[PDB]
């Protein structure tokens, strides 16, 4: 379970850098929310676990 | 029958009653089912033939003719809409009791909307064709009497031709007045089931009928796709020949546009048409079991008692 | 599969039961329409989504009459109030002929 | 098969029970008509789809009379209001003979 | 077919009916399934061609 959580955290950090705003809007038809680049070191606001 | 979309409810109800009625009256439902399962279980696969039956006959009748006059008074004008109301609410009741003159009156109303009286003044001998035996037919074909294209790659839909051998009589062929041609050239002594070892049947080899009309003969049908035009497109056709004489050649009349045969395998084989019955796996077990039973009887039977 | 399909219908019923039907007719109709599709009733489902309330003309007149009914009652009090001080003021006038 | 046919009838009953009967008479009648067909009652099913409410003439007159009944009550208040200020204004007139 | 976002409900309904119709009429559903499982079980893997 933790192995998938480790993968999820890395992808979330990548998604906040390598994905443009419009790409997220198309995937999720909601208002886009941004995250500070220097804050990606710590996962303060997110928790990842299997469903 | 269940509708697919919301506007198909009326169609589903109408077809379901008609389809059930045909199997209830025109066919032996119990016998067909018994042959349906047993053919699949024993032979490993079942083949069903679908065909329509039509035996319309010519008839001469003295049809009446009615003179048409306009509405003289409103007193009889209500009878026009009364038939219309009865027809919409109960079509069967309208046919049985409403007068023919009133039927002509509403008939002209449907064509033009003019309310006209009908008076019977004369009649004539017309020529009509009374329908008879207009119902579909389903049959189970012996697998030895039907040949399918080997290159179908295990799919009846991709097969390009199919040949089925079946028995018939001259009177049976006469049911259609124009479907067959050159029927007089053939002889009724040759092409008999006695002279056709390739066709398997339960008819005794010594059996025959003296009446030429009811003579039993073997016929071949060719169903498949052929390039009937030089353009290079295949078209579904049906051909029939008896005694090396071609008597029928026409396109597929059914709206389906493909072969009327259905294949049902018992245990399907990977990328193949014919399935495997249960007898394939029990060949050795039955032989071994038979040996044990005979040994037990021989021990008891031959022993002194 | 029938297992998930049947269980989905129960969830729709659970949502319909949990949510008060009075919050919105449209929400209730849409949930019922999905249930009809899961039950393979295309004709019923089409009617539910296309269903509209039947307008009642006499009900609107009675509804409108009640609105103006209360307005006249308020004016009735104001009319009566103008009568109350009129009687009192006339009573005050009649004093002068007594305590002259 | 009888298994699916019987289960289909229960679903129709479930839909009828779940949906409030007051939303539409036509929807309720159509569901009942399908149940009758599943029960092999063609005569009953035909009646349900062709069923119509019986018109009551006296009920309409009573219904219409109630509409105009409220209209007269509103006019009654307006008539009474015109009486209220009339009494007050006449009372004002009688003051002048007192405080002259 | 199930929608991903709230505005995809119409698309899911349309495609689901079309997709089911094609397998119901244009293809032998029972025969395809029988060959589908047996090919995987016997050979150890199944290969499907789409055209």
């Amino acid at each position: 379970a933790k192995g998938m959580s480790e993968i999820g955290n890395k992808i979330i950090a990548m998604n906040a850098v390598f994905l443009a705003e419009h790409e997220v809007v198309r995937i999720t038809n909601e208002e886009f929310v941004t995250i500070k680049r220097e804050d990606l070191k710590g996962n303060f606001d997110l928790e990842v676990d299997i469903s | 029958v269940t509708p697919v979309t919301w506007e198909d409810v009326q169609g589903a109800r109408q077809n379901e009653l008609v389809l059930n009625y045909q199997f209830r009256t025109k066919l032996n439902r119990v016998s067909f089912i018994d042959n349906y399962v047993r053919s699949v279980v024993d032979d490993g696969t079942g083949i069903v033939r679908v065909g329509w039956n039509r035996e319309i006959r010519k008839e001469k009748q003295e049809v009446p003719v009615f003179s048409l006059f306009p509405i003289q008074t409103q007193e009889q004008a209500d009878a026009l809409q009364q038939a219309l109301q009865l027809r919409t609410d109960n079509p069967r009741g309208y046919e049985e009791n409403v007068d023919e003159a009133i039927k002509e009156s509403v008939r002209f109303f449907d064509e033009t909307g003019q309310a006209t009286y009908a008076v019977q003044t004369g009649t004539t001998t017309t020529e009509v064709e009374v329908p008879l035996a207009n119902h579909p037919t389903v049959e189970m074909l012996n697998p030895e009497n039907i040949i399918i294209d080997p290159s179908c790659q295990g799919d009846i839909n991709k097969a390009m031709f199919a040949i089925v051998s079946f028995e018939t009589c001259k009177a049976d062929l006469l049911k259609e007045k124009d479907r067959y041609h050159n029927l007089n050239k053939i002889d009724w002594q040759s092409s008999a089931p006695v002279n056709e070892p390739d066709h398997a049947t339960t008819t005794p080899q010594e059996f025959q009928i003296s009446d030429p009309m009811r003579k039993r003969v073997v016929a071949y049908e060719y169903w498949g796709f052929w390039d009937i035009e030089g353009n290079g497109v295949l078209e579904p056709i049906v051909a029939t020949w008896i005694g090396s004489t071609l008597i029928r050649l026409e396109k597929n009349p059914y709206p389906d546009g493909k072969l009327p045969f259905v294949l049902i395998p018992y245990m399907p084989v990977k990328r193949d048409m014919y399935g495997e019955p249960d007898a394939e796996l029990l060949g050795d077990n039955q032989a071994v079991l038979g040996a044990v039973m005979r040994g037990m009887i021989d021990l008891l039977g031959r022993s002194a008692n | 599969t029938a297992e998930v399909d049947n269980q989905k219908s129960q969830d729709l019923g659970f949502m319909l039961q949990t949510i008060g039907p009075n919050v919105d007719q449209q929400i209730t109709l849409n949930i019922l329409a999905e249930i009809a599709d899961l039950k393979r009733m295309p004709k019923l489902a089409h009617d539910l989504r296309t269903w509209q309330p039947q307008p009642d003309p006499v009900q609107e007149q009675l509804k409108q009459l009640a609105v103006e009914k209360a307005q006249l009652e308020n004016e009735e009090l104001r009319s009566k109030i103008r009568l109350n001080d009129a009687q009192a003021q006339k009573a005050m006038a009649e004093r002068d002929n007594k305590n002259l």
